[PDB]
RNA sequence: AGCGCCGGCCAACUCCGUGCCAGCAGCCGCGGUAAUACGGAGGGCGCGAGCGUUACCCGGAUUCACUGGGCGUAAAGGGCGUGUAGGCGGCCUGGGGCGUCCCAUGUGAAAGACCACGGCUCAACCGUGGGGGAGCGUGGGAUACGCUCAGGCUAGACGG
RNA sequence: CUGGUCCACCCGUGACGCUGAGGCGCGAAAGCGUGGGGAGCAAACCGGAUUAGAUACCCGGGUAGUCCACGCCCUAAACGAUGCGCGCUAGGUCUCUGGGUCUCCUGGGGGCCGAAGCUAACGCGUUAAGCGCGCCGCCUGGGGAGUACGGCCGCAAGGC
C-alpha cells in the first residue's frame, strides 16, 4: 500500500440547455515517504469516484526520487507552462519550506529538508506537474559519472 | 538462417516521400527512388533475430500486426504457423492500452462458439439466430488472430510502423518492445528491433516474416520445411 | 558574428538536441582550450582540428546516454545545459572566494584566469579567479 | 501571566491527555477518560477535516499548552533555536526543557508543572546553593536543584518527595531523595522525551 | 482580567431579534421573514496587562525583474530609410599590463551585529574575549579573456 | 536620366564590421497655399424613396475634391499588429529569378505543410514566434486620455 493526500478537489461545469452540469477533479499525490511519489489528476461525475480514479492514475505514474539524508541532491528549476518550481537543498534542521502543492509532493516522497519557491503561474495543477517533472530530473553524483 | 540475396527479393523502395531519420539505412537513390543498403539490413536482421530467438526459447509471445493489403494475408499464414497471435484486418484502438476491455469482447467470441456449436436453445427466434450469427462472423473477422493473446505480448512485430503507428504507440506506453520491417517512409528511432526493408512488395513481406516464423519454430521445439507463399 | 564563444556553445546545444554525432565550430586556440575542458570533464568525447572548404574548424564529438524505454526513446543528454555567463554585453568576473558551485558540484564553471582556463574545482585549487566563461551540467 | 483557567478543556480540545494536573490525571475521573471530545456545545458534532493551517496550530498549541507557557515566551525560544546550531526541533524541545519549573516537575518535586511553578515562585526551590524564584531560569548542566532548607520540612513537598523513591528519571537527570537535591545532567536527546508532539509541524507553523 | 475574532482567506457554531431595514466590510461579498456574514446571547478560537484600530516602512510583489520579467493576438517594435555620439565586434603572433585575478601590508574608530564566556536570583540590559568583511592606499606578482600599441591573415565587410 | 538587387568568376582591399540616442531624408489618403485642369466619380448640399421616424442605407441631381506643377501637412488597422545584423537547429510540395555536369544539383526571392524546439492557447517552425550574441525602440491594471498644462512644429486643420 501507499500513503495518500488530496491536494486539490474542484468542481467544473459545462453548459447545455436547461442548465449547467458538473464534474469533479481530484489532484492526488501518493507515496511511501522513502523515495517514491506519484501524481494523478482524476475526474468523474461525482467526488469520491474522482478521488478514487485520481489515486488510481497516481500509482500508474511514479518517480524514484534520489533522497539524500532527507534532502534532494542539487538545486533544480523547472517550468511547466507558465508555472515554475524551485527546489533547493536544505540541511538537517530546515524542515520543508513550501506551499501545500509542492509540499504534499515532497513530504509523501520522503523529503524532510528542502527550500522551495513557486514563480510564474501558481495554478496548483501546473505547479503539481512542474514539481513532479522537476523531481524526475534529479541526478545523483553517480548518475552523472555513469552518464559521463 | 539469414540468407543474402534478398536483393532478388526487395532492396527496398520509395521516392523522396521519405522520413530523414531513416538516412543511415540508405546507400543511394536510383530510379528517383530510395534504395536501401542491404549490408545494413544484414547487420540488423542478425541483431533483431537474436532478440527474436531469446524470446522464443523462453516461450514468450509475439503480436503480429499487418493490415496494409499486401502484408494482410501473409500474417494469417505466418502467425498461425508460429501458433502466435496477429491482427490481420482492422487494428482496433486500445488493444494493448486497454487490453482487458478489448478481451472482454473475446469472451463474447468464445461464448458464441459455445452457444452456436448447438444447441442450448434454437427455440430462440429466427431473427435472433440471424442477429447473433452476424455478430459471430463479425468478431471472427477482426478478433481471429487476437484470441491467442491471453496476456500482453512480450513483444510485437509490425509490417508498416508508419501505417501501424498506433500499434507502436500502444506498445511503447507498455514497454512492450517493437519489432518491425520498415521501408524508407518510417521513423527508425521509434523501433527497438528493426528490419530496414521494403514493406510493400509481398516478395519481401514474405521472405522476412517467414524466416522470422522459421526462427520462431526452429528455436521453440521442432524444425519445419517450406510454408505457403502466393506467387 | 559578435560572440565566438557563445556561438560555439550554441552550435553544440543545438546539435546535442537533435542528437548529432558531431558538429563543427570555427577554430580558435581559445575555443579549443574550452573544449579541452569540456572533454576532460567528460561532457564530450573530444574534438579534432579539421578543415572545411580550406578553413580551420573544430569538429566536436557529442556524447549521450542509453536509448530509453517509454514512448520517447530519446536518450538523456550529457550536456543537459550549457550557457554564457560573462558576455560581450556584460563582462562577468569573480574573485576566487566567489566562484559559484554549479549544481552542487555535479556541473562545472569553466573560467578564463591568468593561469589559463579552469573549472571551479581547478580554480579554487590554484586559488585564483577570473572571467567566468560559462556553465555546464 | 500563564494560562490559569480550566485546564481539562485543553486536553479535550487537543484530543489528548496532557498531564496538566498531577494526581487526577491518572484516575478514571480524568476528563479525557470521561469525555475524550472537544469542550463546548459542539464537541459531539462530527469533526470536519482540519486544514493544514489548523493542524499545525494545534500541534503548536499542544506543545505550548504542555509547558503552560505564554505564546511570546514560546516564540522567543523557538527563534532562539533557529539561531542556535543544529537541529532546531531538538534544540527547541531542549531549551523548553531546561526551564526551571519543568526541571523541577521533571525531577518529581511536584505533581503539576503548574504546581512546580508556584514552588519556584514561592522560593521553595534552589539551584547550586542560591535561592531562585524565577520559573524561567535556563538551567545548565551541573546545576544542583535543591529544595529550600526552610521548605524541606513541609507537608506538600514531603508527600511529593515520598512518591519518588524508586521511580526512574530521564537519562539526562539524577535524583537524590532524602538529600532532596537533583542534578541537570545534559540537554535531552530527542528520544529522551516522548511527547505527543510532531515538533516538525511546529517549525512549519512559524515558517508561514 | 481584559481585548480581538468565529462566512472564505483564517483557528473558532448554535438560538433569538431584524427582514435590501438596521447594519458589517481588508478583498470576494453579507442583509429582500430558517442570516454560521447584521445586533444580542450561549458556546468556541487567539492572545493576555494587555488586546485591537489608524498611519507609515520592507515583505509577500519574479508587480522596475542585477540576482530575477517582458513586446504576433494579453500593456508593449519606432511608418521607413540614412546616419552622429555611444554600445558592441572575425583568425594568428608579439610588446605593454588599464580592466581582471593572487599575495603581502596599511586603513576599514568606539558602540551595534555575529560566535564564546561572565555579571545583575533569570531576562531585558550590561561586561570581557574572539571572528571577519566589502571598499580604498601601498609593494610585489599573473597574462587566459576584455583593453592598448605593433606585425601578419581572409572566412566578416567592401570592390573588380 | 537614375536606384536598389541577384548570379557567375574567386581578380583586388585586409575586419575597413553590427546596431544606433539625437540629427537629416522619405512618408497612403484626406487636408492646406498659389496657379492650372475638370470627362467620370463624389463629402457637403437638394430632391425621391424606404421607414413608426430615416439628418442614413437605396434612387435622381451635385460643389469642394479627385487630376497637373510648385510649396505645406507628417497621419494610419503606415499590419506580418512580428526592430536590425550575424551564427546554429529535419525535411516535403508549389512558385519567381539566376548559374550549373541542366535526369538533377547550387544561389537569391515568394507561398504552403511540417522535425526538433517554442507557446496560455491559437499558432510559429531555415521568410522562427526555435537555440544564442550585439545594439536600438517599447510595456508595467482599466477608465480619465493620447486629454490638460508646458514646450517645439504647422498657414490652418492639426502634429510631436
Ligand atoms: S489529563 Fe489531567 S489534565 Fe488532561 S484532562 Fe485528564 S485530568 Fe484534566
Ligand atoms: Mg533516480
Ligand atoms: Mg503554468
Ligand atoms: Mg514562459
Ligand atoms: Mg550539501
Ligand atoms: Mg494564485
Ligand atoms: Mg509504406
Ligand atoms: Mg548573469
Ligand atoms: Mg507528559
Ligand atoms: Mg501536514
Ligand atoms: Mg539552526
Ligand atoms: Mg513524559
Ligand atoms: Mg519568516
Ligand atoms: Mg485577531
Ligand atoms: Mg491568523
Ligand atoms: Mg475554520
Ligand atoms: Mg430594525
Ligand atoms: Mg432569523
Ligand atoms: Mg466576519
Ligand atoms: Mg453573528
Ligand atoms: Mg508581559
Ligand atoms: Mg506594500
Ligand atoms: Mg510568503
Ligand atoms: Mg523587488
Ligand atoms: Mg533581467
Ligand atoms: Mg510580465
Ligand atoms: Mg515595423
Ligand atoms: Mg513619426
Ligand atoms: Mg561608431
Ligand atoms: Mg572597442
Ligand atoms: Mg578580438
Ligand atoms: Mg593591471
Ligand atoms: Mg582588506
Ligand atoms: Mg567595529
Ligand atoms: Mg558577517
Ligand atoms: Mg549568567
Ligand atoms: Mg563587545
Ligand atoms: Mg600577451
Ligand atoms: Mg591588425
Ligand atoms: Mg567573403
Ligand atoms: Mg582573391
Ligand atoms: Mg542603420
Ligand atoms: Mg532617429
Ligand atoms: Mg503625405
Ligand atoms: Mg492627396
Ligand atoms: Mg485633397
Ligand atoms: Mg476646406
Ligand atoms: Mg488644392
Ligand atoms: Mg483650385
Ligand atoms: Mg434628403
Ligand atoms: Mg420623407
Ligand atoms: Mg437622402
Ligand atoms: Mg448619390
Ligand atoms: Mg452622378
Ligand atoms: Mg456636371
Ligand atoms: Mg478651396
Ligand atoms: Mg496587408
Ligand atoms: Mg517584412
Ligand atoms: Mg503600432
Ligand atoms: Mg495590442
Ligand atoms: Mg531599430
Ligand atoms: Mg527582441
Ligand atoms: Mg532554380
Ligand atoms: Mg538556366
Ligand atoms: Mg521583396
Ligand atoms: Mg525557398
Ligand atoms: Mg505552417
Ligand atoms: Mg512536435
Ligand atoms: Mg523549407
Ligand atoms: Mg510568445
Ligand atoms: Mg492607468
Ligand atoms: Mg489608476
Ligand atoms: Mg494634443
Ligand atoms: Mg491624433
Ligand atoms: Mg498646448
Ligand atoms: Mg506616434
Amino acid at each position: 500500500d501507499f500513503e495518500e493526500k488530496m491536494i486539490l478537489i474542484r468542481r467544473t461545469a459545462r453548459m447545455q440547455a436547461g442548465g449547467r452540469r458538473f464534474r469533479f477533479g481530484a489532484l492526488v499525490v501518493v507515496g511511501d515517504r522513502q523515495g517514491r511519489v506519484g501524481l494523478g489528476f482524476g475526474k468523474a461525475p461525482e467526488v469520491p469516484l474522482a478521488v478514487q480514479k485520481a489515486g488510481y492514475y497516481a500509482r500508474r505514474n511514479m518517480v524514484e526520487v534520489p533522497l539524500q539524508n532527507g534532502t534532494i541532491p542539487h538545486e533544480i528549476e523547472v517550468e511547466f507552462g507558465a508555472s515554475k518550481i524551485v527546489l533547493k537543498p536544505a540541511a538537517p534542521g530546515t524542515g520543508v519550506i513550501a506551499g501545500a502543492v509542492p509540499r504534499a509532493i515532497l513530504e509523501l516522497a520522503g523529503v524532510t529538508d528542502i527550500l522551495t519557491k513557486e514563480l510564474g503561474s501558481r495554478n496548483p495543477i501546473n505547479i503539481a506537474y512542474a514539481t513532479m517533472e522537476a523531481l524526475r530530473q534529479l541526478r545523483t553524483k553517480a548518475d552523472v559519472e555513469r552518464l559521463r | 538462417v539469414k540468407e543474402l540475396l534478398e536483393a532478388g527479393v526487395h532492396f527496398g523502395h520509395e521516392r523522396k516521400r521519405w522520413n530523414p531519420k531513416f538516412a543511415r539505412y540508405i546507400y543511394a537513390e536510383r530510379n528517383g527512388i530510395h534504395i536501401i543498403d542491404l549490408q545494413k539490413t544484414m547487420e540488423e536482421l542478425e541483431r533483431t533475430f537474436r532478440f527474436i530467438e531469446d524470446l522464443a526459447m523462453r516461450g514468450g509471445t509475439i503480436l503480429f500486426v499487418g493490415t496494409k493489403k499486401q502484408a494482410q494475408d501473409i500474417v494469417r499464414m505466418e502467425a498461425e504457423r508460429a501458433g502466435m497471435p496477429y491482427v490481420n484486418q482492422r487494428w482496433l484502438g486500445g488493444m494493448l492500452t486497454n487490453f482487458k476491455t478489448i478481451s472482454q469482447r473475446v469472451h463474447r467470441l468464445e461464448e458464441l462458439e459455445a452457444l452456436f456449436a448447438s444447441p442450448e436453445i434454437e427455440e430462440r427466434p429466427k431473427k435472433e439466430q440471424v442477429r447473433l450469427k452476424h455478430e459471430l462472423e463479425r468478431l471472427q473477422k477482426y478478433l481471429s488472430g487476437f484470441r491467442l493473446l491471453k496476456r500482453l505480448p512480450d513483444a510485437i512485430f509490425v509490417v508498416d510502423p508508419t501505417k501501424e503507428a498506433i500499434a507502436v504507440r500502444e506498445a511503447r506506453k507498455l514497454f512492450i518492445p517493437v519489432i518491425a520491417l520498415a521501408d524508407t517512409d518510417s521513423d527508425p528511432d521509434l523501433v527497438d528491433y528493426i528490419i530496414p526493408g521494403n514493406d510493400d512488395a509481398i516478395r519481401s513481406i514474405q521472405l522476412i516474416l517467414s524466416r522470422a516464423v522459421d526462427l520462431i519454430i526452429q528455436a521453440r521445439g521442432g524444425v519445419v520445411e517450406p510454408s505457403p507463399s502466393y506467387a | 558574428l559578435t560572440d565566438p564563444i557563445a556561438d560555439m556553445l550554441t552550435r553544440i546545444r543545438n546539435a546535442t538536441r537533435v542528437y548529432k554525432e558531431s558538429t563543427d565550430v570555427p577554430a580558435s586556440r581559445f575555443k579549443e582550450e574550452i573544449l579541452r575542458i569540456l572533454a576532460r570533464e567528460g561532457f564530450i568525447k573530444g574534438y579534432e582540428r579539421v578543415d572545411v572548404d580550406g578553413k580551420p574548424y573544430l569538429r566536436v564529438y557529442l556524447k549521450y546516454g542509453p536509448r530509453r524505454q517509454g514512448p520517447d526513446p530519446r536518450p538523456e543528454q550529457v550536456i543537459h545545459h550549457i550557457r554564457r555567463i560573462s558576455k560581450p554585453g556584460r563582462r562577468v568576473y569573480v574573485g576566487v572566494k566567489e566562484i559559484p558551485r554549479v549544481r552542487r558540484g555535479l556541473g562545472i564553471a569553466i573560467l578564463s584566469t591568468s593561469k589559463g582556463v579552469l573549472t571551479d574545482r581547478e580554480a579554487r585549487k590554484l586559488g585564483v579567479g577570473g572571467e567566468l566563461i560559462c556553465e555546464v551540467w | 501571566g500563564r494560562y490559569i483557567g480550566p485546564v481539562c478543556r485543553l486536553c479535550r480540545r487537543e484530543g489528548v491527555k496532557l498531564y496538566l494536573k498531577g494526581e487526577r490525571c491518572y484516575s478514571p475521573k480524568c476528563a479525557m477518560e470521561r469525555r475524550p471530545y472537544p469542550p463546548g456545545q459542539h464537541g459531539q458534532k462530527r469533526a470536519r477535516r482540519p486544514s493544514d493551517y489548523a493542524v499545525r496550530l494545534r500541534e503548536k498549541q499542544k506543545l505550548r499548552r504542555i509547558y503552560g507557557i505564554s505564546e511570546r515566551q514560546f516564540r522567543n525560544l523557538f527563534e532562539e533555536a533557529s539561531k542556535k546550531k543544529g537541529v532546531t526541533g531538538s534544540v527547541f524541545l531542549g531549551l523548553l526543557e531546561s526551564r526551571l519549573d519543568n526541571v523541577v516537575y521533571r525531577l518529581g518535586f511536584a505533581v503539576s508543572r503548574r504546581q512546580a511553578r508556584q514552588l519556584v515562585r514561592h522560593g521553595h526551590i534552589t539551584v547550586n546553593g542560591r535561592r531562585v524564584d524565577l520559573p524561567s531560569y535556563r538551567v545548565r548542566p551541573g546545576d544542583e536543584i535543591a529544595v529550600a532548607e526552610k521548605s524541606r520540612n513541609l507537608e506538600l513537598i514531603r508527600q511529593n518527595l515520598e512518591a519518588m523513591k524508586g521511580r526512574k528519571v530521564g537519562p539526562w537527570l539524577s535524583l537524590d531523595v532524602e538529600g532532596m537535591k537533583g542534578k541537570f545532567l545534559r540537554l535531552p536527546d530527542r528520544e529522551d522525551l516522548a511527547l505527543p508532539v510532531n515538533e516538525q509541524l511546529v517549525i512549519e507553523f512559524y515558517s508561514r
